[PDB]
């Protein structure tokens, strides 16, 4: 998926019931597979310490 | 720098800061008090380590060459570029255009080479490093007339002293150095691509000024670049692939990220 | 920035609150895209080399 | 002709320039001005949070 | 514009794109108990943001034949969070609610729900000389369902559940004096009611009295043509408002 | 006069007839976290009178040969009241304590106890290349006991408990730099220490860090003649002070 | 500082300063004039040697490692802690929480190693010591790309000069370093006990930058820590037992004091 | 920007700071404030010597 554009896409669909999970990943930029190569995450592998709030947007 | 959190109570309002349109190409200015109840916090944190003149202003080894006081390879030649070595190169390529003054520092070491010479007894070595601006004579041997240094900057250094250093101005003919060039130098659009003369800044030569010993000694000179007085414009995504060549942007296709088991798993593989 | 269990971050998860509902002749499979950025109270500290660039010889 | 400036603290120091070239001076470490509004919010119309981004 | 709404209580935030306003009670917004209406002489516990925040209950499918559902309010949150851990350690408490019911469907679906918060909804028994058991009235965040046909009279501790009498022996079309909104699928996808504390005593024990009951009742059935989504859930979200507790003792 | 004392926190009240004053920490009385020392950006939960009140732990007999006892503070109250139900739903919290140790005996008995509250009392292991398990350090309101003889080195996850090293490798007679009182049976029957929150971080998780340890150590053994009472208990009572909690999540 | 003795005459009074209750947990404030007749003395003594920023502010050797210019062990690795060496460690553990800035000073020496190499003739040695903050690349050999030092602090030192030194800020993520931790880092309360990440402060690497000689030379680097700008909170009883491990507080049970013949004898045994 | 301070005696010296970091400065040797009353007398009630500690 990493060798395609399918990495960036998160599946959601019509399914029976609700309360099923869509995704989960841990908060830890600059370590996690998900966040280490993001633009935020690569200004954060040059640093040992980090502080503050992070905002995720979904579209 | 860092801003202070402001306290917030309950809401029930026609305001909708959380909802946004990300199609507009605008990063939302939502702060935590918008989406939840927060307390007032005083922050005393600073953004002083993430200045561009902190990030780029540390010495970094760019190259090293070797030369001997006997046989072939009597001197070392190097065309000054910060693109031979990966680590410095990657940092500068967070930007399209940069402008800075260098400080060169040289760590010159010498090592005795195996031989069957009886009764070696080195004298102290003195080394000459000669900076030659673009154009003009190039030494073709140790003991040419080019090492006179009538108008070429040069330093002499005897062993067991502090590393030499010298400052270099900003030497571009342009108003900034460019780290990327999407063109040809020829009007026909033939020949090498991505080659430009905005980043010329001469060649460096290094030799021994004496062979102290009867036996062979080989020296290694390491060049360190330290940007200072930096200004930078137009930021770019970091390099994702390993570099291949020093004159090209050529790459082997690399995956976006490393893998993991599922889209719900909380560990890396 | 690096993995430590003393400075664990937490977990970010997503669930269906309600099913995806579509009419006939519209695709029932959709995608979400995620974005990440820092807030204005964010800061970093203590410079170090990045683990993400390497070489075996000069280029 | 000495400059006296404040140090980075959780006092003051003195500096004299010794050379006739301004490329010989020590690095500028204490410039902390910033403006993220060029790269965030480059939109022509002013976005107000607590109002629809698109009407 | 008028259709966007955001409600923030504690950690939680709810956002809707289609909204019919917010109904507020009998024009009374939740408040803490005054010292000129109080009887109990101990200092209250007021946990604040650990109790007063949205809790989602289990979803329940809306089908073409569905009769309706009910949840009895303090006892549908009794196993959830620290709301549930303050009402079993204390003898007393009082709270209002914000009830938010969600149900989204396409523009090719139709149906209508009535969402009511009914003070002291005491419900009949199928057998006329018995009263219901507490396992037939109370879920725990699972919804109880109405029936469309009379419950047969045995030797039952069953509830008499029929939609048209509402399980209380009244016309179901007259439940519109209680704070209410309609979710009509061609207009809006959510409904918000804010109940204040209603009782004839200033505080009351919450593990043997239910002072409000939420009911969601289809008046127009769900209908759609082949090719559309066949599963439409209804989610209920409930937040305490100005919770207090008094009379600290042992758990039970 | 100077020997009578009363302390009221929440429901609870303690009264003593023989009192040696109250020791207060390092001259710092418990307070809530300031907004100029805070890091976490959420609104705190402050339960007040539902957490901050006296809790009695199990009593333990003082015998003629007894070596001493210890309790590790947040994890000795972790199963008790709503103090225990706020620290498993929250990631963070900070609190001070008021520790009151009681032990009454006749005027024909003798003995002396040292009552200390020791910040970050990290304790050794019997085997020198292992560290203790959490079932050898932590009770839960049951007291752990010292030993009077060295613990043999096996392949142990056991604590090295000896009274004279205090389980920490220090002289036991030098534990008097920590906030302390003595219960000497010919003078007083109770001891009161008020600890403030001591840590190098403004709040900390309480289910994996114990920031204080109470220890009660006989320095002069219990002695009495035939005909006297042979059973003398020591009861410990502990009240939270200015408890806060932050980081609401699921239980665990 | 030191207070002046005040003269006192005879008493016969209802005052009882000598009598006290030591059960109260209060140290009596009795001075000599209370219990006896004294003269007035002016004291000019000071308490300036017993300041915390005198007690802890002297260089102390914490570790030493060796590395060679040939064969195996080409470089030295050490994780910075003040807990390898007894004397410094004991002084800091009069306190629970400490906060200070380091000054590192390195004493680097070299010793010729026995060999049958004929006609050895060393050049001056240059050494590189590289500080690597927590995380990031670790050298796995002499001549890796990690010794470029593009953003890692580093010093170079040629023999026969003054010892290098550098200052380090206070690097904790907490508001003080902790010398004791009564907990686990895991929420399960499993794994290692007393392990915390408040005291992380990277790893140190050291190598030769040249092999000067044809024969083998082995170097020894000794690291000295000097606390400065110190603040300390919550005092503790001194360590009575010998230390066993650098990560644990583990001990062998030791007697309170050394013995003597009787409780009336005026000599030690 | 020089500081002039008194020396330890039974005169004065001059000091200039040369660096832009306040962790580069020489150690603070002359801070002599103290307060033993946190560790001695931590009792809530005020103890007066020349009066019973316990009535
Ligand atoms: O130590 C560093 O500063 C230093 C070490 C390695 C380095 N980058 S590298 O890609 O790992 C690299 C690794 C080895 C060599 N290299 C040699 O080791 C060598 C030996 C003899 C002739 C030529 C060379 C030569 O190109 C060049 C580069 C940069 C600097
Ligand atoms: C302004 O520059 C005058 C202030 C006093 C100067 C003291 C100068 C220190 C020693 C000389 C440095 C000269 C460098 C070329
Ligand atoms: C205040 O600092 C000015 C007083 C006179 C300064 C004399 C300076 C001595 C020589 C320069 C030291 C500069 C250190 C960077």
């Amino acid at each position: 998926k990493v060798n395609s554009m399918e990495a960036y896409q998160i599946p959601v669909r019509s399914n029976e019931g609700s309360g099923t999970q869509v995704f989960g990943f841990p908060l830890q930029p600059g370590y996690s597979s998900v966040f280490s190569r993001t633009l935020l995450g690569e200004i954060l592998n040059y640093y040992t310490h980090w502080s503050g709030s992070i905002k995720l947007t979904f579209m | 720098r860092v801003a202070d959190t402001v306290g917030t109570g309950p809401t029930n309002s026609e305001a909708i800061p959380a909802l946004t349109a990300a199609e507009t190409g605008h990063t939302s200015q939502v702060v935590p008090g918008d989406t939840m109840q927060t307390r007032h916090v005083k922050n005393y944190h600073s953004r002083s380590e993430s200045t561009i003149e902190n990030f780029l202003c540390r010495s970094a080894c760019v190259y090293f060459t070797e030369y001997k006081n006997s046989g072939a390879k009597r001197y070392a030649e190097w065309v000054l570029t910060p693109r031979q070595a990966a680590q410095l190169r990657r940092k500068l390529e967070f930007f399209t255009y940069v402008r800075f003054d260098l400080e060169l520092t040289f760590v010159i070491t010498s090592t005795q080479q195996p031989s069957t010479t009886q009764n070696q007894d080195a004298q102290i070595l003195t080394h000459q490093i000669m900076y030659v601006p673009p154009g003009g004579p190039v030494p073709d041997k140790v003991d040419s007339y080019v090492w006179q240094t009538s108008t070429n900057p040069s330093v002499f250094w005897t062993e067991g002293n502090a590393p030499p250093r010298m400052s270099i101005p900003f030497l571009s003919i342009g108003n900034a150095y460019s780290n990327f060039y999407d063109g040809w130098s020829e009007f026909s659009r033939n020949g090498v691509y991505g080659i430009n003369t905005l980043n010329n800044m001469g060649t460096l030569y290094a030799r021994h000024v004496n062979a102290g010993s009867t036996g062979p000694i080989k020296s290694t000179i390491r060049i360190y670049f330290k940007p200072k007085h930096v200004k930078a414009w137009i930021p770019r995504p970091p390099r994702l692939c390993q570099y291949e060549k020093a004159k090209n942007v050529n790459f082997q296709p690399s995956g976006v990220t490393t893998t993991r088991q599922s889209i719900t798993t909380m560990t890396n593989t | 920035v690096a993995s430590d269990e003393y400075t664990a971050g937490g977990f970010i998860t997503c669930w269906y609150q309600t099913n995806i509902v579509v009419p006939a002749d519209a695709q029932s499979s959709c995608y979400i895209m995620c974005f990440v950025s820092a807030c204005n109270d964010f800061s970093v500290r203590l410079l170090k080399d990045t683990p993400f660039i390497s070489q075996q010889n000069f280029f | 002709g000495a400059q006296v400036s404040t140090q980075k603290t959780g006092i003051h120091y003195t500096n004299i320039n010794y050379y006739k070239d301004a490329a010989s001076n020590s690095a500028n470490r204490q410039d902390f001005t910033q403006d993220p509004g060029k790269f965030t919010e480059p939109v022509k119309d002013i976005m107000i949070k607590s109002l629809p981004a698109l009407n | 514009s008028d259709r966007a709404r955001s409600i923030t209580l504690g950690n939680s935030t709810i956002t809707t794109q289609e909204c019919a306003n917010v109904v507020v009670g009998y024009g009374v917004w939740p408040d803490y108990l005054k010292d000129s209406e109080a009887t109990a002489e101990d200092q209250p516990t007021q946990p604040d943001v650990a109790t007063c925040r949205f809790y989602t209950l289990d979803s329940v499918q809306w089908q073409k034949t569905s009769p309706g559902w009910w949840w009895k309010l303090p006892d549908a949150l009794s196993n959830l969070g620290l709301f549930g851990q303050n009402m079993q350690y204390h003898y007393l408490g009082r709270t209002g609610y914000t009830v938010h019911v969600q149900c989204n469907a396409s523009k090719f679906h139709q149906g209508c729900l009535l969402v009511v918060c009914v003070p002291e909804a005491e419900m009949g028994c199928a057998t006329l000389d018995n009263t219901p058991s507490s396992a037939e009235l109370l879920g725990g965040d699972t919804a109880k369902e109405f029936a469309d046909k009379p419950v047969a009279s045995g030797s039952n501790k069953l509830v008499q559940r029929v939609v048209y009498n509402a399980g209380m022996g009244v016309g179901v079309g007259n439940l519109t004096i209680f704070p209410h909104q309609w979710i009509n699928l061609r207009t809006n996808n959510s409904a918000t009611i804010v109940m204040p504390y209603t009782n004839s005593v200033p505080m009351d024990n919450m593990f043997r009295h239910n002072n409000v009951t939420l009911m969601v009742i289809p008046f127009v059935p769900l209908d759609y043509c082949p090719g559309s989504t066949t599963y439409v859930p209804i989610t209920v979200t409930i937040a305490p408002m100005c919770a207090e507790y008094n009379g600290l003792r042992l758990a039970g």
